[PDB]
């Protein structure tokens, strides 16, 4: 659910980047990885995330397992809105994402 | 007004539907077949049904909906067109575009098949609804229609978008027309002064086939709640200071930068056409013209309201 | 030679779907849609596959399939097309063209995107199959082509037939393009001589999607066991006789001429049943486009207008305020 | 299974023959009602009748009932095709068809 | 002006070469092959040269000329161009737009292949000459262009046409740009004042092709005398009664209106296309967009002018 | 096989033409009009018949032929087409493609007008004749047609080429469709088996043009005669022996090397050789005509401009003429 | 060279409108017949005749008869501008062709 | 017709390579001219000598001379190929051509 340690997953990006990225780097700072995290995960390209981008950054099938919940994911979504987003505009951009 | 995304009543690419094979925070009846980029709320078979509500009702005193969608027919004539609902009660399948008759609600109706034979279609119709009422099917609802408009939105080179706005008990009806890919581009179209409608109730798109065919396609819908800015109370030291979102946003724009030429080398490292782009160019001629003839307009009227004010002096 | 239809092996419409809303003696998988009048075997959507295959195997030496269908795309490129499958086992799922590979049996590819790109397509790939052979898919089976006629079958204005034949191991191919209402107009295409082919298997077809989109409608399916007029044994004995015939015909024809005439007199009685042309449901796609930009000029023609409109206005305000000093 | 009192109803042709036609006999002949059954049945035009037809004949829906199994429906056509076409073209034809 | 249609020195179709296989009262030199309907001048064959002149020589005062032309490319580089001449002698073959240099008149070059490299090709470039200065084809003439212009001839839609006048020793060039098939549609190239020519010469047409290949047709070449109102002498008593002529002119119309009637019946009684027609809607569409600014601009200056004499008061 | 190339019968540039401007052993009638590199046998102009014919007849039981040839057309309907003819007389003029009817023959026709309606056309059809047969001008030759595939030569971007292969009596057409420079790309177009010509003839081209018009271009004719293996007579005994094949060889290529190297320090030395790009001299008639819309539009443009600064100028007048009064 | 008996023909115009006019009349009035010729021989449709149409009236194929000289097809035309044309605009007119 | 001081021409070759190559030499060995005389006259680049490369060779034009005739023409190309050509390939190689 939004977790320190899931944005900081080398595993997670090495395999989000493959094939787009040909250039698989060692070790990288942890706002590094965060900021790749962030750009991956805006589809629509205007710099925001939103409960769309962040229910299809959780629930993704990558590569078996059991499908989540959508009341787990709805209460998920709204935590990390309620939480991380200040400004009230229903987007959470990388300023307030940079909190956690 | 201050605009507030909603994400449990929207839905939009390019991952619209998950492996389970239902769009989230939405059911579908009929014959809608939901896809990963877009909804196809009524194929281009005969008498084919389908729609796409909510599953919890939105609770919005103020609202938009942005929906960008595709009405595409291999003829000259639509089979009976889109609907978009702000109702109380989830109609899935029914008689009116794919919906059920007598909802209790609002409903914006893209009607593209000329029942009454009147040669007023394809025509935008805003028909509020208590329930009690059935709606005139043979007649496209002109004894019903609040308030009417007149734009095609079949077979255009781009997406049709349309924003319909709830503030202060007014209804306004904006549609872009779907020759350009902007999307802030919207043409005014109806509205609707001193409407009441429920409190609380369901977002739903439907469509509907008849005898001819076309494919009804939507690629989003956007929900955003509405506040005024002296009624939106304010939320002091909650916010974090300017100073560090200064400091972020400047290293994360170099780095997205350097990322983007790091990709640069690497997009043909390891490995549109003619034709189309003289389209595209076409369009994007006529879109400049479009704009220069309203740049002259307002300057026309700026010079116009200065000669204006010449008189009384 | 002589032909026998054989209702097993076939559908058409109006009626082609049941209540339950599924094809009788045929069973379809992916993502095809049957609909009351036609199949829609893969719609207009991204990486969309279907199939319709046979329940019973055909067992047949020389037989004939006659193939309606349509492929419609809003561009000039389809998105892979269609295959007609003489097989040993239903292949319902599959990457070559929403069916399984290595078959056995005989494949007709109506391939519309060209992977290979040599500029050759759409073309019509006759593809014999024991079963051990890959499909080329990135090369459109160029070097598995047996037979390979090069035609258009997109956006026509009428549905395209195509006849394939299998008759003393010949496999004749015969394509109408899809450009006259007419149905008796075929058109040769390819033949394949001495292939073999299983005795017995499956009757289907298949089509899939890929980066482009295309709707494929098959609209009807057709089967006709073929024998030689020497091999068929007459049997005169079981008919009655002529005369029977000579008593039926004529009225049958007189009750067909009768009931012509009792709906001539009720087709303009009541004026509530209205027609619709089929013209203007066809339309090219430079035709569309340059339809398009003539639509798209309106929006000029009118913000011009109110321009003129607005100018002549401050010109009366001009004119008005000239005799207010003097 | 396509008896000779299934072909002789009048109520079931009045139903077909209403709405495209609208002249409402009110008694015919054996030999008119089965030439209107055969018309009327013949959704290509051919002036023939074949498996499909027939079996859209046979599993009919008017305004419930259960829908007839696959091996009734191709056993029984088999049979009618067996019975009444001799000329073993596939199709049958009205001379064929008046004989049962 | 009054206008003279001059005959000795004018061709058209549709009935251009006679059956002798040569154009009435013109000669034909080089690599040209005239045809019924128009003349083609030079062929898109490599290294070809052609031209047409006049037998008999010319004299007048004021003249001019109105030429259609279509000059067609496979590429976008056009080969050397047409070419259009007043001269003393009948160059016939040269080096020269396949005519001969070292002419005593004037030339117009309607260049299509930028040999100077300075990007300012296809080009109309007006060239006198007594005969003694070489033309400079390594640089389109840019030193002995008395005055030069700016369009582009090639792979228009419509023919190309041409105004060349000459009246009161100012040469006018005004040039249709072909994207209408209005005759009258004439837009302003280029003028020269105070220029010499002989008093008598031929009239030609000529065209040549280099590297690259293009068509030259020329479909008419009609030449006007024209005088002035008050140097015309008029001729009394020799003209017949306007009655007459009245009473005339009401039958013939009606004689012909009957006859297009009885043609009617008989042209489908004994027996375009479409994207076609959709083109030429696109081409009538830009044209009236092209007009209603004209008019816009005619209107904007009749304001101007009116306040202009609103300052003094 | 073995191929021979037989130069009576070839032409080919870039010095197709003497220096008395007829093509040499070639025989040239009607509207032809022979370069230094090709031969235009039909210009664009209307009614327009062309032929070139050879002179000696050509004596083969086995031969090849090898034409390059374009058909380019302002508008996307073509005029006549080209017409291939192997026989027994030169008919140099005539109603059949510019040449004589009632041919003794065999003769490939690139039809790209659709006379008979169908929508079938270009096509290339393959009609033998006996001397007694009229050519069917308003049906294409459907009903004479042996082998007709239906491909597009119009406006390619580079020249189609076209091979006819006569060999144990089956006459067999591959097709280059144009799209590629490589020559050795021929994709098969039809095959006639069991077809009689004469034994000796003459080997021709000729083209028409009826209401549109095209320019039909023959950049090269090559004709082989071909020899089984068998055949042939071998006669080894001629040749003196391979040493001064491998003496002559390394130095042939030696000196082609030394050449290039020679050619390499002055095609550069000389700043006056410049060359020009073939990418640009192709464009699609499509294509072509979005551009002239968009030509179109810069009026339309320059138009808005110059309203827009008059209006910035009467806007500048009124500013200045507020304060004349107070 | 435009004679009277020249216009004056009835085979002429009735070889002429064959094909496009599928009306052979029997006899026509003289003014009727040559209202004919002017409107078959106005090819530009600008209801005016000029030199050149004049030379393809009197100089055409028609259906082995030897060409006319030039000069003398100058001449005639030449003759025909000064006599019948009076508003020296080089244009024959049909106010100006009812003299002849 | 083609004989060994036709080849064996210093005029011809060096007027032949002016322009091209702008390298004039003063003497060269007999194989090298007749090398660049075989590298010169082979258009097509096949590096390859057949019937129309021998006309366009033999029928030359510098800067008058009367064209010769066809027969002439014929003869003396069908001899060369007859005497050179053993392969019977239609085309002269560089190895055949040397012997000559
Ligand atoms: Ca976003
Ligand atoms: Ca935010
Ligand atoms: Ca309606
Ligand atoms: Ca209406
Ligand atoms: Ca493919
Ligand atoms: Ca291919
Ligand atoms: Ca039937
Ligand atoms: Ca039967
Ligand atoms: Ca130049
Ligand atoms: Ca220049
Ligand atoms: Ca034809
Ligand atoms: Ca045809
Ligand atoms: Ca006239
Ligand atoms: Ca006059
Ligand atoms: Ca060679
Ligand atoms: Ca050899
Ligand atoms: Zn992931
Ligand atoms: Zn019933
Ligand atoms: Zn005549
Ligand atoms: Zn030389």
């Amino acid at each position: 659910g939004l977790d320190k340690n899931t944005v900081h997953d080398q595993e997670h990006i090495m395999e989000h980047l493959e094939g787009v990225i040909n250039k698989p780097e060692a070790e990288m700072s942890p706002q590094e990885l965060q900021l790749h995290y962030f750009k991956m995960h805006d589809y629509d390209g205007n710099n925001l995330l939103d409960g769309l981008e962040l229910s299809t950054a959780i629930t993704h099938v990558h590569k078996q397992a059991p499908l989540m919940s959508e009341d787990e994911l709805i209460n998920i979504i709204d935590g990390v809105l309620r939480d991380d987003d200040k400004n009230n505009d229903g987007y959470i951009d990388y300023a307030e994402f940079a909190k956690s | 007004p201050h605009r507030r995304f909603e994400y449990k009543y929207s839905f939009k690419g390019p991952h619209l539907v998950q492996s389970d094979g239902t769009v989230p925070f939405w059911a579908h009846a009929g014959n809608a077949i939901p896809s990963s980029d877009q909804i196809r709320v009524a194929p281009s078979l005969k008498s084919q049904r389908g729609s796409v509500w909510t599953k919890t009702k939105a609770a919005f005193e103020n609202w938009e909906v942005e929906v960008t969608f595709r009405v595409t027919g291999r003829g000259r004539i639509g089979a009976d067109g889109l609907a978009i609902w702000y109702a109380e009660n989830q109609g899935l399948e029914g008689p009116v575009f794919g919906s059920a008759d007598l909802w209790n609600g609002v409903g914006i109706f893209f009607d593209s098949f000329d029942n009454d034979g009147k040669k007023n279609n394809p025509a935008i119709v805003i028909i509020g609804n208590n329930g009690q009422i059935h709606y005139d099917h043979q007649n496209d609802g002109a004894s019903q229609a609040l308030a009417s408009c007149q734009r095609d939105f079949r077979n255009k080179p781009y997406p049709v978008r349309a924003k319909i706005t709830y503030y202060q008990n007014t209804l306004t009806v904006m549609i872009n027309n779907g020759f350009t890919p902007d999307k802030n581009d919207y043409e005014f179209c109806a509205k609707v002064e001193n409407m009441i409608i429920p409190a609380q109730g369901h977002f739903g798109i439907s469509a509907a086939t008849g005898g001819l065919a076309d494919d009804h396609d939507v690629l989003s819908f956007l929900t955003f709640q509405l506040t005024e800015p002296g009624k939106e109370p304010p939320t002091p030291d909650k916010e974090i200071s300017e100073k560090e979102k200064e400091k972020y946003q400047e290293e994360f724009e170099h780095f997205q930068q350097e990322l983007d030429k790091k990709k640069e080398e690497f997009q043909k490292g390891h490995p549109e056409s003619v034709g189309d782009r003289e389209l595209r160019q076409v369009f994007e001629g006529q879109n400049r013209i479009h704009l220069e003839i309203k740049q002259l307009n307002r300057q026309l009227d700026m010079i116009l309201d200065e000669q204006r004010r010449y008189v009384s002096s």
